[PDB]
């Protein structure tokens, strides 16, 4: 495994057959294993694509690795998904696991679907990052921010209190999977694509105000396109 | 105890000839098997270390094969210095066993 | 000496760490009077000077790929360290060879009289 | 020569449950392949089969009663047990324990319990 | 190179006893166990006995056709070995050898010149 | 703890008071901790002797150690033994434990006996090898191949699908312990000694063919010596 | 420099390892497209050249005996490493002594002019 | 080079360890024939020669304070090692610098002819 | 983190910017992480002050660290305290935890009180020492001897069978907390201060002999000051 090297104010690859002393490791505190946010590569954040990126495998056991502190994520996820028969799906997090420190918008999902396999796994192999431990597998509950890790040789409440967007899932891990936004105990809006957290956040302009607000014994789903809100377009 | 045999009981040969010797035994999971040779008026001398590793100072011509009940000795070519008789043995642990040997007859 | 993948690099680095040298008060050394479990975090900003941030992302992706196999080869469950081992090989690559001056090693200073 | 001893639950209400047991005071039951078992004779009736237990940890039941019948054992005390769900008047019977007698060929059992009985009310 | 030499051989009357022996140098006894073997034109080579290293508490073995007719001894300060024949019965006329070798090979890799021992 | 050293194409003991550079550790990948199969020392494989080699101690806690990949075993064991009162005996394996990768003949045993102590332990202290972790203690279920470990400085489905021989135990951990072979839900043959896995395997020449085959409401034990098979010699 | 115990050495070494350099396809880096959990194993054969295999068994037995005590002395449960520590002492035995040429260390090359 | 806190130092050191070199019998290597789980302990006595015991207590308190923060910074649960890392930095502080004689390092012996 | 260094037969602080070779680490076996007993600093051993030294925090997770063998403690503690509603308070010890090897007087306490927080914690941050692992948190049951740890560079049944003093607690973790000594199923004596283990041990001069000994259907508490014993001064 190659290490980044900072020298002549640029990155250099450690994997050479001569280690010239121009780079020196005076102490172990020059070492870093910092995590990086996958999102920083411009990777799409639509929740449907997030689902597309997870493998749903059974077979080989999960592993985790310790890593150095790293960059903030705008988007992160919490998951409650269960199998259609009401079986729990995906293991409870192991001791010492807690959600990532700085997500701006943790997305929370619940609902059921086939939830194939037992250990999930990222289709690209990207790490899930929980606090300071990278993982190859998704844990229940707590937030995982997709990312990668690198190793290099070195020469206020809103920072975590922010978080919006909780929604239901219909099916899971398959092409047929669908999501519906939920506010005020109302399931609504298909969330198909192209919606930033703020795009969705502004939809709360309708909550207890400009629309929706099913003041009935049950909740009504609106199909997103008022045209967008799709008020009274529920079926 | 493991029993063993060898064949041909002798082989007539010519110089530079390729030769081989069959040695058979009650099954031996060990590859411990080895080969040696002697000349009249001479103490036996090891030819190969257990299995196929050659004894030190043995010519590259020497070779061998097999495991269990079937194994063999091979020589790529012959030199007159190789005249003698040849043997194989069970060193799998104890008691040791030895083949009746063979004779390197000349043509 | 690497360049960026088709992905789009955000040159900004906004990050957080658990490091906090010293203590504000002597009681802060004590977990009982310590900061809330999230209070350990500190944060800072870096910019893509000399292409370093973007270079870092590409390096990270390559490292991640190499790491994936290594982790498959591990037998230990939580792989708490690696860098320590890397430090050992940093030294091993520099040592146990013969080394006065003639070998291309040990950074021997020029000889004075 | 084994002093097999009958034991069991007392009178129960119909729609109740029953626990039955026996013990081999004359034998450890440690020989492999030992088979012991239960059968019952309601009203002077023939040897209805109930269950088989093997020292090798094998269990069998009469399928007609199996839905409400379970086998348990406690070898440390040379004990064998039955649990019966839904005991009612159709379950009132004399009950017996049994053991292989020729031992080890064709079951050959064979050896019998003292006899006990169960009723409901 | 093992400096091995053999002693105590030659003709003896039947029904006797003798201590056939060897001596060697340049291969410390501390690293090995030894074997006696015998050969005849009528028999070919045959194993006779095994003498374990003191780590095995000097355990020994003998071919079952000769067992109890011989015992063995060794002296690791003298680098010497004894066949300690219990008997000199008959058919003991084959050439005798004593062997040793690397424990990670087998004892065949060293042998004596051999000796003749015969019975009347 | 001494390390093997390969130099001058031979093993050498690392424990010297001078470390001559003729041996060099250019990297950590020259290091190995490889396991070795106890069976490679000619140690008997009869199941009764395997039982003789286990201590049945209670007291000091179990420990395990990580080790390098190593040689194939012809014989290995799985264990279901329980105490006579139906108590479970021996702990369930800890996470990440799985059976050895290449056993040719895993032997499986079940049954009960006093199963003295709580942690077993090998009487010679030989390691149990589970996958890549050596152990001082026997775990339930999964295969452990007896072995030792060494550390040295360096300069197709049948490979795991093979496996035969499952049998009952009568008593356990004591001189009185006895085993009976089981096939076709039939308990039979005392397996006293001298039986290779193939010796036992050929006994399946009787299964549904040449003998035994108790087509009765119960199974009959035959006492091994047809003389060997001991057909109809059950008592 | 050791020799075999009365046990019987089988000179063959048939072994398996988890090592597998590289990847067949780029997806093989990914556990999702990775080999079945037993597929990681690879195998090979070695022979007792120069007595090495048999020597190895004896060495292993001695090491096992030494190790047993060390493990008793450990306090950690699963002892995932040791070799790393051994590497450290490999270096410590070679370093921190005075060392120009006169000391019997550092493999200093002969001096040229 | 430190002095004692107002606390009162007891100059005595009575201590126990798990170390026990060798084995009394070869079976003692084996946990099966091993000592009772508390039998591993051995004990000894030391006295405050040169102020060492008392100095040790003060040093320990300071170390404990420094350690408390480090542990807060750790992410691993049981921190089984540290000294190994310290050994690595012992070496790193002495190595990778240029070093013939002129640098203040490597303890080069005076040069003979 | 500074390391002690022994040189010129005195301690020296490792934290210098030059590492002169006069100190040499020839092997890792010169390293030590030895624990030290807090009691060796003259710190009071009265049980009420021990209680005063514990924080009762909830929040940040517990951590432990491995340390080298160390000095004997005269006083140590076992704890069974529970919340007033009968809830368990404080986690069961983790695997491999066992009580300190050499305490002369383990003190055992049981009873209930508010037992605020969930992880306790030492108010001075002193380590709890269980066997060979230091802890930041109190575990249930097993003995923890208060101490600290230091790292330095180096150049019969009574030893554990001793132990007396078991008592009840009234309240816990608060100023109002009170303790009563218990012998012969009798709760008695407030144990306010100034009582060495021997001071308390000599009070067993009354057991089945010179006093107390409530030969009644219940047990009577005596209020310590015969004046001390406070016989018949129970209320
Ligand atoms: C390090 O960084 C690099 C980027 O620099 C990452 O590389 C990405 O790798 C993935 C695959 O590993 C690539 O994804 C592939 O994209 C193909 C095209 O998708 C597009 O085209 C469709 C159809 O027109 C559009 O609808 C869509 O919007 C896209 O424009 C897909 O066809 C591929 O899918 C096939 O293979 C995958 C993998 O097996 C299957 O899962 C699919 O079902 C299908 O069979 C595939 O999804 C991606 O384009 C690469 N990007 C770049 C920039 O190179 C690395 O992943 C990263 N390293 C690690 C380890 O994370
Ligand atoms: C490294 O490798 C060496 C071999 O090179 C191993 O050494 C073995 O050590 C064990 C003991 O540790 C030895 O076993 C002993 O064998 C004695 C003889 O048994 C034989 O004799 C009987 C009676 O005639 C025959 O029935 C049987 O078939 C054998 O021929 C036993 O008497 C000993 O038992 C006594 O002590 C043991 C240990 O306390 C008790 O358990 C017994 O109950 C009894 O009290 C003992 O079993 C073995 O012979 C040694 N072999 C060799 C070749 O030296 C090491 O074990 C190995 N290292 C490690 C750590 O595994
Ligand atoms: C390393 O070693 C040093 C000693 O060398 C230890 O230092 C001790 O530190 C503690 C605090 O950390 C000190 O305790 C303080 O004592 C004050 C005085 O108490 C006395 O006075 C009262 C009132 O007259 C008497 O009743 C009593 O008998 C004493 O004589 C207290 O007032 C302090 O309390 C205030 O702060 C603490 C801490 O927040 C609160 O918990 C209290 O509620 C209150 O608010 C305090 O208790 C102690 O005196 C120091 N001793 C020495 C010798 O310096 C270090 O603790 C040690 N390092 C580590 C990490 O353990
Ligand atoms: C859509 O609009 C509605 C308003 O029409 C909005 O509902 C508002 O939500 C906030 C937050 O829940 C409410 O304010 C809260 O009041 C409670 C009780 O006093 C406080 O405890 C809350 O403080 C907690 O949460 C804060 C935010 O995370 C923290 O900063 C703080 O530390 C506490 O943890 C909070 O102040 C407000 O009363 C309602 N108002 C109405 C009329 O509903 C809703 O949030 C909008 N939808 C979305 C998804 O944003
Ligand atoms: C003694 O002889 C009897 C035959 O008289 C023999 O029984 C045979 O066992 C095999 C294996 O169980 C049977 O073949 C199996 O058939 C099933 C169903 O189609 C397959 O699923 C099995 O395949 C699995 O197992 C294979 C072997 O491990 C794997 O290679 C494969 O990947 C699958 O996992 C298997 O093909 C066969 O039908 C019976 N035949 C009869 C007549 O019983 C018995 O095994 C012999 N006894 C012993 C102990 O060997
Ligand atoms: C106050 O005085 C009373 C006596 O008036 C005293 O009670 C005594 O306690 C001891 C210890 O419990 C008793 O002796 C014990 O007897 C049993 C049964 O034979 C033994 O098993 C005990 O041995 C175990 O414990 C020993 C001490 O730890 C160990 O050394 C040993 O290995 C065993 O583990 C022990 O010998 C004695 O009979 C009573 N006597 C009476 C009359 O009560 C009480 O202990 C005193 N109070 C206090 C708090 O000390
Ligand atoms: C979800 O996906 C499945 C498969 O991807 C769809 O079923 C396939 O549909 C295609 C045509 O688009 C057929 O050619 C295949 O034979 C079908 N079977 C397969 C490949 O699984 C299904 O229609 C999709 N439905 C939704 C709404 O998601
Ligand atoms: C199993 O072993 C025990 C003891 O090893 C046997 O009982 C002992 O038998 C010997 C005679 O062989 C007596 O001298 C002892 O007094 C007996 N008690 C002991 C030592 O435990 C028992 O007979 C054995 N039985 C079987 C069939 O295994
Ligand atoms: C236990 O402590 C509490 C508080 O320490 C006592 O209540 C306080 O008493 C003081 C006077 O001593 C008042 O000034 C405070 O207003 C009270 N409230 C507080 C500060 O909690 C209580 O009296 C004490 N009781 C006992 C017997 O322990
Ligand atoms: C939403 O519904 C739940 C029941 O599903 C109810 O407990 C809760 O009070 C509702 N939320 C609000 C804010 O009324
Ligand atoms: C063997 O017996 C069990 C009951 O113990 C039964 O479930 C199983 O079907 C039997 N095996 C076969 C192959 O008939
Ligand atoms: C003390 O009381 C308990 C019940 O709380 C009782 O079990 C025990 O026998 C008593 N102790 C003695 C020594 O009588």
């Amino acid at each position: 495994i190659p290490l980044g090297v900072i020298h002549n104010s640029t990155l250099q690859v450690s994997d050479v057959d001569k280690l010239v002393c121009r780079d020196k490791l005076s102490s172990t505190n020059q070492l870093r294993s910092v995590g990086l946010n996958l999102e920083g590569n411009g990777v799409a954040t639509d929740v449907p694509s997030a689902t597309k990126r997870w493998g749903f495998r059974s077979g080989v056991p999960p592993k985790v690795v310790n890593y150095e502190a790293g960059e903030w994520a705008e988007n992160c996820y919490n998951l409650e998904i269960k199998k259609p028969d009401g079986s729990e799906c995906l293991p409870a997090a192991p001791d010492g696991i807690r959600g990532f420190p700085r997500c701006r918008y943790v997305h929370k999902v619940s609902g059921t679907g086939p939830c194939a396999g037992d250990f999930a796994f990222h289709k690209e192999g990207a790490f899930f990052l929980y606090d300071r431990l990278a993982s190859t597998v998704i844990y229940r509950g707590t937030t995982f921010a997709e990312g990668v890790v690198a190793f290099l040789i070195l020469p206020p409440s809103s920072g975590y209190y922010s978080t919006t967007i909780r929604y239901q899932a219909t099916g899971f891990g398959t092409n047929e999977t669908e999501y519906l936004f939920e506010v005020d105990n109302l399931t609504y809006v298909q969330l198909e694509s192209r919606f930033t957290p703020q795009f969705l956040l502004q939809l709360n302009e309708t909550i207890y105000t400009s629309g929706k607000r099913s003041n009935t014994t049950g909740k009504l789903i609106w199909k997103v396109n008022r045209k967008i809100r799709s008020e009274e377009l529920s079926f | 105890d493991i029993q063993m045999t060898q064949s041909p009981a002798s082989l007539s040969v010519s110089v530079g000839e390729t030769v081989s010797i069959t040695c058979r035994a009650s099954e031996n999971i060990y590859s411990s098997l080895a080969w040696y040779q002697q000349k009249q008026g001479k103490s036996p001398q090891l030819l190969v270390y257990s299995a196929t590793i050659l004894a030190d100072g043995v010519p590259s011509r020497f070779s061998g094969s097999g495991s269990g009940t079937q194994y063999s000795l091979k020589i790529n070519s012959l030199q007159s210095e190789d005249f003698g008789t040849y043997y194989c043995q069970h060193f799998w642990g104890t008691p040791y066993t030895f083949g009746g040997g063979t004779k390197l007859e000349i043509k | 000496a690497i360049v960026n993948a088709q992905p789009k690099c955000n040159p900004n680095l906004h990050y957080w760490t658990t490091q906090d040298e010293g203590a504000a008060i002597g009681l802060a050394w004590i977990p009982y009077f310590g900061p809330a479990a999230e209070g350990i975090y500190t944060e800072g900003l870096m910019h893509n000077q000399d292409g370093l941030i973007c270079g870092l992302r590409q390096l990270a992706n390559e490292t991640t790929q190499a790491l994936q196999l290594f982790l498959r080869a591990t037998t230990e469950l939580r792989t708490f360290s690696i860098l320590n081992r890397k430090a050992i090989d940093f030294l091993l690559q520099r040592w146990g060879g013969t080394c006065h001056i003639l070998g291309p090693d040990c950074c021997i200073e020029p000889h004075d009289w | 020569d084994v002093k097999l001893l009958e034991s069991g639950g007392g009178l129960v209400q119909p729609g109740g449950s029953l626990k039955l047991s026996c013990a081999a005071s004359g034998f450890s039951l440690s020989t492999s392949g030992v088979g012991v078992g239960w059968f019952r004779q309601p009203s002077g009736k023939g040897l209805e089969w109930l269950a088989l237990i093997w020292w090798d940890d094998d269990k069998y039941y009469n399928p007609s009663l199996k839905s409400q019948l379970s086998i348990s054992k406690d070898f440390s005390r040379n004990q064998v047990f039955l649990k019966i769900s839904n005991v009612d008047i159709a379950d009132t019977a004399t009950y017996y324990c049994a053991r292989r007698d020729p031992f080890g060929y064709d079951n050959a059992m064979g050896y019998w319990g003292q006899g006990t009985s169960v009723t409901v009310s | 190179e093992v400096q091995l030499q053999e002693s105590g051989g030659g003709l003896m009357q039947p029904g006797g006893s003798m201590k056939l022996s060897c001596v060697a140098s340049g291969f410390t006894f501390s690293n090995y166990w030894m074997n006696w073997v015998r050969q005849s034109p009528e028999k070919g080579l045959e194993w006779v006995a095994e003498i374990r290293l003191k780590s095995n508490n000097y355990a020994t073995h003998y071919a079952e056709s000769v067992k109890g007719r011989f015992t063995i001894s060794r002296d690791d300060s003298k680098r010497s070995v004894y066949l300690q024949m219990n008997t000199l019965r008959a058919e003991d006329t084959g050439i005798y050898y004593c062997t040793r070798g690397n424990g990670n090979y087998r004892a065949m890799d060293y042998w004596g010149q051999g000796t003749s021992v015969t019975v009347s």
